[PDB]
């Protein structure tokens, strides 16, 4: 009855909104500028406040000081080097050798000191953010949970069993086995549990074009590393940064050796990275450096082989526990046809199996849907099956 | 702007009525709170009065800098165009946010102070890479198939325009899709129907391109081509002929096959990071599906492994019917003869002897096909 | 003048050199494998003359390299490719260490694992004047290493460190370091506060990594 008058006086009000909302000021969409109402801290104070009594201050380095006097010696960007002076607002003692300041335009004399360089690329690899993986995800390999979580958290969770004990707890740690075996899944429930700094590194992010580039993000690395009370710091596909040293002849694959070394360096001798954690995870082992393999750096040595029945009995049981199913289906069969096989190719028997159901029309799947996708997925794909030169590493 | 999403309704509803007439009291009510201001204290109009005391604030040489940190207390170290840096403070119609390190910014000439931010012209790259318009028509060109057309709609289409199917089951799409066949066969041809369909964002991308001469400039362009990938919305990532970087080895990459291994170290990594990677699905295609590394074709980063066979006679004589079907066909011409030439003809191979037949009939001016251009139109084709 | 370590690298180089650094009261100068390794040309060799100039400076100073095959690779004769860089700051490392205006002021302890790989140049007789191999511990070193970091934990004196260095063979001192540590962490994992036999011989058996494999058909 009232059909076009809710339209009409919808309308002009959803216009009115309009009408009235560019007689506020939001409008003239800008090429960077603020809501101009947001602004009005700096609009009669601030604007000749922190305008006209404010300096540039621009910033320095410092290359040393000298004894008996400040008689500071200061470098620039690209121009020269002065002997330059405090101010009154600071003491001499944070004045150290090799720092950044910032330094007024006329006198040339040092504000207030600054934090160094940390070269964002480095400071883009941390994590900032948790994924949700939890460790009953990683269902199948409780023991090497274990054996690898009684060295990641417990002594920066409890820092008394092993100090009053007497032990130093190792710090390294490589995981390995083969592809879509949970490794770096399983570093995800890492990440998930922790509470320091997780500094993440993929080891093909490191090839750079120049000249021992990579050596000194390395450095880098570790110098924010050292900064921060304990630390973890995450491998992932090591053989790209290093396998070992084998040059004959023509110098072949020389670079990434000198950061694999830089790396060695900076695991172990001379006041060592004392809190901060390390773990590599890698696709084949037997490629890497056994300089690199000595503990000390990489303690633990956790494989990741196939489970026997019950572990891929357990990953049934993760994969297919929040699906639309047949109830009476067991899973003990799927397990007995799957002597050779990985979670990734559990879960993909389980998330074609349901699709089998959204085949015709069906809501909940059966067991010969499953029985579908056993042949399919092991048999049918096993041309492929990725793993056979890789149980060898090879 | 965002004012109210409770758009429901979908008839001649009360509450419609009633909520709009609310809106009406928010804004009757409030327009009578609009009437007051200038009324009371005018002291300047406030729609460009401020405003040009802001752009009076700001001079006009305004000099374009660059952040790489942020000190929280308007003030930070920002690089300039020379190189030498300042420690500058910050504005407070800077809207303290779309500040990000290595973010194009606005300077003071005098004391250099961050006045404004930049709008960024992005990087041609991503306009390079980027599909823009629909490229050609829909499945029906495609013919005979009808197979695993179901199951590039199963991976792709139906988990985008249906997402209702997968959570009435409680389940996730497959990841990966891979195609292989032999050449020819219609594997970049099924993507182009595939492009036609979605309304995600398209990127396709050769596998001859990715190699550099320059050392890891590689996965450097897949850590920013993933990049690009993710900063989108929905997208897909269409890879095609992937072999060739394990194939064919150029003088114009400095380092060997072990600078080619990083980069499939690195999008080996893009595949699979722990990393939340979002709506970007991924399409690839090959003919050398037995070279390249098994640890890409593992169920987790390749999900779907789809073949095509050569076409069957049946499926062969609707590929004639699709290519020949909006020319002047003179009825010289017996299809069935042209099936059986070669035993193992692609379907590029029947568009081809179409075409330069058409090319024949031009080089004589006439407007139908006769056999006989058919007839020398397979040994110009086929037997060099 | 000139002493170089090379062996296995477990075998003990850098403990050396923090020994000896405890030792002397002069100028200890360390210095990082790659560390004269820059992106612009000439940076390192100045980083070399720079160096050399303050040990120069410090009459009483010695010079420390960790790792040097990172700098000293042998040189190549290659066309169309092959890097020189290194090897600008590797000769001006050998004329700047020996030859032309030579001192007796400085000491140079060189540690590497690797020799095939290095320029035979610094390997002449007076740039490295004694080269010294470390050795794998015979069975007494190895009874000797795990006694030494046996030390502040709660040993109960059911140990026979002739035994396990007996049935610990083709260790080093990195690996019985570590057959101390996961020993030490067995008996906090069983709840135990002193140390028994058996947790060190479930410690070889951790530290040797072996692969687990339903093996019990055999004899
Ligand atoms: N034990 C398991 N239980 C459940 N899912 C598993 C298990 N192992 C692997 N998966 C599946 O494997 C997928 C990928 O695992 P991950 O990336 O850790 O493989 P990986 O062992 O690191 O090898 P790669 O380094 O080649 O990736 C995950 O999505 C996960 O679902
Ligand atoms: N089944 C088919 N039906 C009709 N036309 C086809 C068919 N297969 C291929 N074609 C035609 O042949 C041409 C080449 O096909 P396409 O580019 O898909 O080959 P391809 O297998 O992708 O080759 P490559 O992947 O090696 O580049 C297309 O332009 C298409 O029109
Ligand atoms: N007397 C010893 N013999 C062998 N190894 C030892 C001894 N004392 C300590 N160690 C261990 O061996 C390591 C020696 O370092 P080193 O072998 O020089 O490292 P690399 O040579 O790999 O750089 C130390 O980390 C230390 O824990
Ligand atoms: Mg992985
Ligand atoms: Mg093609
Ligand atoms: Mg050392």
């Amino acid at each position: 009855t009232y059909s076009r008058q809710i339209k009409q006086v919808e309308d002009d009000i959803q216009q009115l909104l309009k009408k009235i909302n560019e007689l506020t000021g939001i409008k003239e969409s800008d090429t960077g500028l603020a809501p101009p109402a947001l602004w009005d801290l700096a609009a009669d104070k601030q604007t000749l406040q922190s305008e006209q009594p404010l300096q540039v201050a621009r910033c320095t380095k410092i290359i040393n000081a000298d004894s008996e006097d400040p008689k500071y010696i200061i470098n620039v960007k690209q121009f020269a080097k002065f002997v330059v002076d405090l101010s009154d607002q600071v003491a001499p003692t944070d004045i150290e050798e090799g720092m950044r300041v910032g330094v007024d335009r006329n006198k040339y004399q040092i504000h207030i000191p600054l934090p160094p360089k940390i070269d964002p690329t480095v400071t883009m690899m941390q994590v900032e953010e948790k994924p949700d993986v939890t460790y009953s995800d990683v269902g199948g390999c409780k023991e090497q949970i274990e054996k690898l979580r009684e060295v990641v958290e417990t002594p920066l969770l409890h820092p008394e069993r092993f100090v009053n004990l007497g032990i130093e707890p190792p710090k390294g740690v490589l995981l390995f086995g083969p592809p879509g075996t949970g490794k770096t899944l399983c570093a995800r429930a890492v990440a998930n549990r922790t509470d320091a700094c997780f500094i993440r590194v993929i080891g093909s992010e490191l090839v750079q074009k120049y000249v021992g580039e990579g050596a000194r993000m390395v450095r880098e690395l570790f110098e924010m590393a050292r900064t921060k009370k304990a630390c973890l710091i995450f491998f992932d596909e090591i053989d790209a940064i290093g396998g070992a040293r084998f040059d004959d002849g023509a110098g072949g694959d020389n670079e990434v050796q000198r950061t694999m070394l830089e790396l060695i360096n900076q695991l172990d001798g001379f006041d060592p990275r004392g809190n901060i954690k390390v773990l590599m995870a890698t696709n084949r082992p037997d490629t890497l450096d056994p300089a690199l393999m000595r503990p000390g750096r990489l303690d633990r040595k956790i494989e990741f082989s196939l489970p026997d029945l019950e572990g891929r009995t357990h990953i049934f049981k993760i994969h297919a526990r929040s699906m639309s199913v047949e109830r009476d289906i067991r899973f003990e069969l799927l397990a007995r046809l799957c002597p050779n096989s990985t979670g990734a190719e559990i879960r993909s028997v389980c998330t074609e199996a349901g699709m089998f159901a959204i085949r015709a029309r069906r809501k909940i799947a059966t067991e010969k849907d499953f029985l579908e996708a056993v042949n399919k997925v092991i048999k049918s794909y096993a041309k492929f099956s990725a793993t056979p030169r890789y149980m060898t590493y090879n | 702007a965002s004012k109210l999403p409770l758009v429901t309704p979908h008839t001649q509803c009360r509450l419609k009525l009633l909520k709009l007439e609310r809106i009406k009291d928010y804004l009757l009510m409030e327009e009578e709170f609009i009437r007051n201001q200038e009324q009371m204290k005018p002291l300047e109009e406030k729609q460009e009065e401020e405003r040009s005391k802001v752009d009076d604030l700001r001079g006009t040489p305004m000099s374009v800098g660059t952040l790489e940190e942020i000190i929280d207390d308007n003030h930070a170290i920002v690089s300039t165009s020379v190189g030498s840096e300042h420690y500058v403070s910050i504005l407070s119609f800077v809207d303290k946010d779309l500040l990000e390190p290595g973010c194009s910014v606005l300077l003071n000439h005098k004391v250099h102070a961050v006045i404004g931010v930049l709008m960024d012209d992005t990087d041609p790259l991503v306009t390079v890479m980027k599909v823009e318009k629909a490229p050609q028509e829909t499945y029906a060109d495609i013919g005979g198939l009808d197979n695993q057309i179901q199951e590039i709609k199963e991976s792709v289409e139906l988990p985008l325009t249906h997402p209702e199917y997968y959570e009435e089951m409680g389940i996730k799409p497959p990841k990966g899709v891979i195609l292989y066949g032999p050449p020819g066969t219609g594997k970049t041809l099924l993507a182009k129907a595939v492009a036609n369909q979605t309304s995600a964002t398209f990127l396709r991308v050769v596998g001859s391109e990715l190699i550099q001469k320059y050392l890891g400039d590689g996965p450097k362009l897949v850590r920013e081509l993933f990049r690009v990938a993710e900063e989108h919305a929905p997208s897909i990532v269409f890879i095609d002929e992937i072999d060739a970087i394990g194939t064919k080895r150029y003088d114009s990459n400095s380092g060997g096959e072990r600078e080619i291994q990083r980069t499939m170290l690195e999008l080996l990594n893009q595949l699979d990071g722990f990393d939340s990677r979002g709506d970007v699905k991924v399409i690839m295609a090959t003919n050398r599906i037995e070279t390249l590394d098994p640890a890409l074709i593992r169920p987790g980063r390749i999900d779907r492994k789809i073949e095509f066979p050569l076409p069957d006679e049946k499926t062969k004589k609707r590929i004639f019917q699709i290519h020949t079907s909006r020319m002047t066909l003179a009825d010289d011409v017996t299809l069935d003869d042209l099936i059986m030439a070669k035993d193992d003809l692609s379907g590029a191979d029947i568009k081809a002897i179409c075409t330069e037949a058409g090319l024949m009939a031009l080089r004589e001016r006439r407007m139908k096909v006769t056999n006989e251009d058919f007839k020398k139109s397979k040994e110009n084709v086929l037997y060099k | 003048k000139g002493v170089l370590m090379y062996g296995p690298p477990g075998t003990g180089k850098t403990l050396l050199a923090r020994a000896c650094a405890a030792q002397t009261k002069a100028t200890f100068l360390k210095l990082a494998g790659p560390q004269l390794v820059q992106m612009f040309i000439g940076d390192g060799a100045k980083l070399v003359r720079d160096a050399f100039a303050l040990a120069k400076e410090k009459a009483p100073s010695i010079i420390f390299i960790d790792e040097l095959d990172a700098i000293g690779t042998k040189r190549f004769d290659s066309e169309k490719a092959g890097d020189r860089e290194v090897q600008r700051t590797m000769l001006e490392l050998l004329n700047q260490l020996d030859g032309f205006q030579p001192n007796t002021q400085v000491k140079v302890i060189a540690a590497t694992n690797r020799v095939d790989i290095l320029d035979p140049a610094l390997l002449r007789s007076g740039r490295l004047d004694r080269k010294i191999e470390f050795p794998m511990p015979n069975e007494e070193a190895r009874a000797r290493i795990m006694q030494i970091h046996s030390r502040k934990m709660n040993v109960s004196p059911d140990v026979n460190y002739e035994e396990l260095a007996r049935c610990t063979d083709d260790f080093n001192g990195a690996q019985c370091k570590a057959v101390c540590v996961e020993a030490g962490m067995i008996a906090l994992r069983r709840g135990a506060t002193e140390l028994t036999h058996e947790d060190y011989m479930e410690g070889i058996l951790e530290v040797q990594a072996k692969k687990k494999a339903n093996l019990q058909y055999y004899a």
